[PDB]
């Protein structure tokens, strides 16, 4: 064959529309929702529940001494 | 974003607090029962050891 490039175009083409018409899933519709939701929440489980828009800080202490 | 920057901004203005003695007094009732080794002990004692020194020779002798 003897294409190569006009191929290029025919995919090209649907990568602009959705993105020039956010929203949801993008076109998939709720489905790709559905998993996300339970996998963003499984992500916060590996680094438990701290919440990742504060900075923390604490103070430390001492113990027995000879 | 911004997070981050709030986060990198406030990491490198901080300092993390420090460590503290308990007890610094001990470094100093080192002295006074060092007082106690020498002083009150070493005197009284010296004078016990040098005698029986020179005890020793007569008593070679």
């Amino acid at each position: 064959l003897d294409p190569v490039q006009k191929l290029f175009v025919d995919k090209i083409r649907e990568y602009r529309t959705k993105r020039q018409t956010s929203g949801g899933p993008v076109d998939a519709g709720p489905e790709y929702q559905q998993d996300l939701d339970r996998e963003l929440f499984k992500l916060k489980q590996m680094y438990g529940k701290a919440d990742m828009n504060t900075f923390p800080n604490f103070t430390f202490e001492d113990p027995k001494f000879e | 974003a911004g997070l981050v920057d709030d986060f990198e901004k406030k990491f490198n203005a901080l300092k993390v607090p420090i460590p503290e003695d308990k007890y610094t007094a001990q470094v100093d009732a080192e002295e006074k029962e060092d007082v106690k080794s020498c002083a009150e002990f070493l005197t009284q004692s010296k004078t016990r050891i040098q005698e029986y020194e020179k005890e020793l020779e007569k008593m070679r002798n």
